[PDB]
DNA sequence: AAAAAAAAAAAAAAAAAAAAAAAAAAAAAAAAAAAAAAAAAAA
DNA sequence: TTTTTTTTTTTTTTTTTTTTTTTTTTTTTTTTTTTTTTTTTTT
């Protein structure tokens, strides 16, 4: 409690200090009170019989029970932004803490949830698994928890990747599936809120197509659905951006790799299941719950989405220039958007 | 200001003109059973407008004095405070029943009831919102309401409310010219493809009627977007101002540290249209959902929410009846330091209670007895209280 | 021969019922009507401090007076046919301490036939009692034991503190 | 019960000057504010079983208590 | 008839509960702090002699077992001996155990 | 001659209620392993 | 009367399939209110 001390740890687990054996150091410290402290409570707990006659009745003490929770609450914040580090250890002891933490409860779970979502894309396999593992507890007691931070979530994932350089967030995916309001919700919210109208990174576009590709789907409703709402963005955006740039430009190069990206992202799907451009323009949202529940089946090795969004980023990059080559690269961007446009 | 003092009148189970004292800043009302105070209460629910359905009588008829033993008294009530705050004026509203209607007053000049409602609104009371009126057995309900009321009493008190049936009917509107839109722009696209497979006039008709969907669907776009931006906006000031207010008060209210209360939403991009939900942790445990939680913590992290938020927007005064249902000496000795501590200079608080523990600290007192007739007819009679030491 | 059984039991119970209630409080007087039969409901007429022109429903009544009825129900269905154990949770919160002594009297009295649990806040319930008991909590779990009934009446009132 | 003792003292306290009127700032004149509190609730528990009337004029004044039907004698 | 006692593993809040001297018959008060867990005898009480508390969902189930330090329990299980020396219990034995 | 008080009919509202579709815990069935018990033999 | 292998019966466990049941809006109905409409009284 005292300042000094508290001064001392949030300016070491802060303000991007050049050791890594201070942070590490730190980070062990209040590891190795958590653990001691339960051993403590536990054995000291087992020999009730004891003492037992020798305490009151009418005290009921916090003070040697609240203050385990309490010292979290002073630097919680500062442990979780550790989770951004570029070496492995620090964000392994970081792990350690948290896991620690709320496997006794002492902190509100749904705060760091996203944290812990970004956590489940790290190389080291141990890591991740800790990670989904105590996600998946954090769930089963806990209905609604991770409904809220869904999007957040993937945010702080892709942070987490400019950070360190199937889907990589799949596992999500597969814990939100089983809802029709919640999985919906979810799908037309990163759809709609990253790629119609928001200037986003070109990069965080990217991320969020390769994932909307790669998904694990069980039933037939999924593809159907995203198909269906991108056509209708698609068509009345891509629509006026293309009769506007009839009637007449870096504005028209992002949001014409906005709109591309999307297209390449439903064609890869309508190719990955193969259905009938009939049976999508049919299909309308909440036609019937049962209709559809059919299992999709999956081609082998059609995978062209990586290969071709990656060929298209590298098409635009961010490069804009007054040299003639750039200018002829758009106006072949252009004829492709009407092939785009034409393709049936 | 404050609530000066009322005036009953055959009003359920106050026969006769009797005046009520002049209320302090932090009285209590105490008696025995079946001597007749929580009406009372009800008489200060009755002034400010409420369904007859939360003052446990039906039918609105049986508010006169005598009615469910069986013979009435006359075919009135009068019930009338004086609203005092500073610069030496005094306003006084009222409500009298005749028949079954009612017909309010003030200054005794006849009103109708939308003029009084927002006279009443311009002094800070949302009638319909009721976020500082609390029966006997609602306190423990508070902390356990479904996400749903949750979200319109937070929806009712920050006047995000009327503007609904404006956003759903945009809604409405968009949905449908993009629908169209679609529909059309497929059309025209097949129709150019049976073309290229050979039909002049219908490619011609297509594109016009996708060409004129096209800018409806434009004009329906902004203004959905500029709605509903307006009721995100209200909103979300309302709401996170009570939710860094409940965490400190939570903190200081229970006298400890290790306190924490959530007030999170759901759907976090429109949280007007999903429930919001409320998870406190116990002062020295675990993290448990609402439910498994204790009655003594229970009524505690309800009497957190009801003061965070007043603490948003304020409100002249309280009606506590009854909150000590189930606490012990201690947490009441908690609970009574805090209303001391706060009453002064912040609002008006008027409790009901019976353990002496809660109406020691009290500085003035109303006592409330009954009388044997042919319906027990109750009366009042007061005493001070700073003029005695601790 | 159901018939004829529900018919002898609601008379007795009825009977007894008046006879509590009327003990209990100490001056009023209730009873318990049938419904226009079969049969459909029972209603409950209840009044007290008139005693005569006094006759009312239900859902105009004070917590103590609710809570009083409720118990004189309870109380009346033992005293038919024995169950074979009560346990009160918090039963006394809304009453005042007048009816509280009331109650404690007549569970002295009605004690000697079925066997009783409950728990309280305020000392004139135990005001007759066998034995007691206390529940602490210690190192985030519960446990339960015997004790006197000094500390025990100590507990429930002599103390007013932060401890 | 403690209520009927504070009726003897009620008794005591009158049958000594007679004049029929026990005031309540008398009798709570040299007490703390708890016991103040109680002896004002006893009056008003005492009242409600008829064994005494009371009576007040002022809002804020003093109260004066004379033997009901009840008394007991 | 008549409780003799009753014993408790890990159901709410009773992580190892031995045995208790027996109740008596007339009047057994029980007083305890704010927030001790009282009230999480008469839910034994009621979960073991009373159907209706087990009619809730998998999560309640879940959430109805001791979760407070070291390991987590699987197998709570709340016992409760009477003895039906009147024999209004028909199987005849002094101290069923349920 | 015209303001006022008082009952009655029409209209908005709100709570009991009738209805339908997605979901979910539960009951029934079937196969395999295991565990206690009867039968000829026997000590 | 009591022990043993073999056979026979019970029962127990674990998946898959059917079944009641809870919920989830949507719609309908009915009572309450209240505003207007209708009807004598009086200054
Ligand atoms: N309209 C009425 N006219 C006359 N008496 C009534 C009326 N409504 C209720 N009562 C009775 O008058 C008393 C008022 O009840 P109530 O106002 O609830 O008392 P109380 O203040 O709650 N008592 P308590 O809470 O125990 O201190 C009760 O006896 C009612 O039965
Ligand atoms: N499954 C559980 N595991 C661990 N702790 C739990 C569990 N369920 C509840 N608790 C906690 O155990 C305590 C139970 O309190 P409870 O048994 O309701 O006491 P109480 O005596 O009724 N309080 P009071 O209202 O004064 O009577 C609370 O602190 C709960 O949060
Ligand atoms: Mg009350
Ligand atoms: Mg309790």
């Amino acid at each position: 409690f005292e300042q000094e001390v508290k001064n001392l740890y949030n300016n070491i687990l802060s303000d991007k200090n050049s050791s890594v054996n201070l942070k590490i150091q730190v980070l062990k410290n209040l590891q190795t009170y958590l653990q001691e402290e339960d051993t403590r409570m536990q054995q000291a707990d087992r020999d009730w019989k004891k003492v037992a006659k020798q305490e009151d009745l009418k005290e009921m003490g916090d003070v040697s029970s609240g203050m385990s929770s309490s010292i979290m609450q002073l630097y919680l914040k500062q442990v979780l932004e550790a989770f951004f580090h570029t070496q492995s250890s620090v964000r392994h002891f970081a792990l350690n803490v948290i896991a620690l933490t709320l496997n006794q409860g002492l902190i509100h779970p749904v705060q760091c949830v996203p944290y812990l979502i970004a956590m489940g894309t790290d190389p080291e396999p141990a890591m991740r698994n800790k990670a989904d593992q105590q996600l998946v507890e954090i769930d089963k007691k806990y209905a609604g928890f991770i409904h809220m931070k869904a999007v957040a979530g993937m945010k702080m994932s892709y942070q987490v990747q400019q950070a360190i350089n199937s889907a990589l967030c799949s596992h999500l995916y597969s814990m939100i599936r089983g809802n029709r309001q919640h999985r919906r919700a979810f799908l037309i919210s990163l759809l709609n809120l990253f790629d119609d109208t928001a200037k986003t990174d070109v990069t965080m576009l990217l991320y969020i197509a390769d994932n909307l590709a790669c998904f694990p789907y069980q039933t037939q409703e999924e593809p159907l659905f995203i198909m269906h709402h991108i056509d209708i963005t698609l068509s009345v955006s891509g629509s006026n951006l293309l009769q506007s740039f009839k009637e007449s430009l870096i504005e028209f190069a992002n949001v014409s790799q906005g709109i591309l990206l999307l297209l390449m992202l439903k064609q890869h799907l309508k190719n990955l299941c193969g259905f009938s451009d009939s049976k999508i323009q049919k299909y309308s949202p909440s036609e019937s719950a049962k209709v559809y529940d059919k299992a999709i089946n999956r081609k082998t090795g059609v995978h062209f989405h990586p290969k071709q969004t990656l060929d298209f980023l590298r098409s635009d990059m961010a490069n804009s220039k007054i040299t003639e080559e750039v200018k002829r690269s758009i106006v072949k961007q252009y004829l492709d958007f009407k092939l785009l446009m034409e393709h049936l | 200001g404050f609530l000066k003092l009322i005036e009953i009148e055959n009003f359920k189970s106050y026969k006769g003109r009797q005046i009520i004292g002049p209320f302090q800043r932090f009285t209590a009302i105490i008696g025995p059973n079946g001597s007749g105070k929580s009406n009372l209460m009800d008489a200060i629910s009755f002034v400010l407008g409420e369904k007859t359905s939360n003052l446990r009588v039906k039918t609105l008829r049986d508010l006169i004095h005598g009615a469910p033993v069986g013979k009435p008294a006359a075919n009135r009530a009068f019930v009338s405070m004086v609203y005092s705050e500073e610069g030496a004026e005094d306003r006084t509203f009222a409500r009298v029943i005749v028949g079954g209607s009612s017909e309010y007053k003030i200054n005794n000049k006849v009103v109708q009831l939308h003029e009084y409602s927002e006279e009443l609104e311009k002094l800070g009371i949302l009638i319909k919102a009721r976020n500082f009126l609390v029966f006997q057995g609602a306190v423990e309900s508070i902390a356990m309401k479904n996400p749903k009321e949750r979200t319109a009493l937070f929806e009712e008190i920050s006047r995000s409310g009327e503007l609904a049936q404006e956003y759903d009917k945009r809604k409405k509107e968009m949905v449908k010219a993009e629908e169209d839109t679609q529909f059309n722009y497929h059309r025209k696209k097949n129709i150019a493809a049976e073309r290229k497979e050979a039909v002049r006039d219908k490619f011609q008709e297509t594109s016009d009627e996708f060409e004129a969907a096209r800018k409806r669907a434009k004009k329906a776009k902004q203004a959905f977007e500029q709605i509903k931006k307006e009721r995100f906006d209200r909103f979300n000031a309302c709401f996170e101002s009570v939710a860094t207010n409940i965490d400190e008060i939570y903190k200081a209210l229970s006298r400890n540290s290790s306190a924490q209360a959530f007030l999170g939403p759901e759907n976090p991009e429109e949280p007007y249209l999903d429930g919001i939900n409320y998870n406190c942790v116990a002062p020295g445990k675990r993290f448990r959902p609402m439910d498994n939680l204790s009655g003594g913590e229970k009524t505690v992290a309800a009497l957190a929410l009801l003061f965070a938020i007043h603490s948003y927007k304020p409100a002249p005064f309280f009606v506590l009846d009854q909150i000590d249902a189930a606490l012990d000496n201690t947490n009441i000795g908690k609970v009574a330091n805090y209303i001391k501590e706060q009453s002064t200079c912040n609002f008006q608080a008027i409790v009901i209670s019976l353990k002496e523990e809660f109406y020691t600290k009290a500085e003035s007192l109303i006592g409330v007895y009954p009388e044997q007739g042919d319906c027990v007819i109750s009366k009042v009679l007061t005493f001070d209280l700073t003029k005695y030491p601790d | 021969r159901k018939y004829e059984a529900i018919q002898l039991t609601f008379k007795q119970v009825s009977k007894n019922f008046s006879e509590v209630f009327q003990k209990l409080v100490p001056g009023g007087k209730a009873t318990l009507v049938m419904k226009k039969g079969q049969f459909t409901g029972v209603g409950i007429r209840v009044s007290f401090t008139g005693k005569q022109g006094e006759m009312r429903e239900m859902q105009q009544l004070s917590g103590g007076q609710k809570s009083l009825v409720a118990l004189a129900l309870i109380f009346a269905i033992q005293k038919c046919d024995p169950a074979p154990f009560y346990l009160f949770d918090q039963i006394d919160q809304a009453l005042d301490a007048q009816h509280r002594k009331a109650v404690s009297d007549m569970i002295m009295e009605l004690a000697v036939h079925a066997q009783f649990i409950t728990t309280t806040f305020r000392p004139e319930l135990l005001e007759s009692a066998d034995k007691f008991y206390g529940v602490k909590f210690r190192n985030k779990v519960s446990h339960i034991d015997v004790i006197t009934a000094e500390m025990a009446k100590d507990f429930v009132e002599d103390d007013t503190t932060h401890g | 019960k403690r209520t009927q003792q504070m009726l003897h003292g009620l008794q005591r306290a009158l049958a000594k000057t007679g004049a029929e009127s026990i005031s309540l700032l008398e009798l709570c004149r040299n007490t703390n504010r708890k016991q103040a509190a109680a002896k004002f609730y006893s009056f008003l528990v005492l009242k409600k079983q008829q064994a005494i009337e009371l009576t007040q004029e002022e809002p804020y004044s003093d109260i004066i208590a004379t033997p009901g039907p009840r008394f007991h004698i | 008839m008549y409780i003799k006692q009753v014993i408790i593993q890990g159901f709410r809040s009773y992580r190892d509960q031995t045995i208790v001297d027996p109740f008596s018959s007339k009047h057994n008060v029980i007083v305890g702090r704010n927030g001790s867990g009282k009230s999480n005898f008469f839910y034994a009480i009621q979960f073991v002699l009373s159907d209706e508390f087990s009619h809730l969902r998998p999560e309640q189930r879940l959430a109805l077992l001791h979760e407070g330090t070291g390991p987590r329990v699987i197998s709570a299980f709340v016992e409760i001996i009477f003895d039906n020396s009147d024999n209004r219990l028909p199987i005849d034995k002094e101290e069923v155990s349920l």
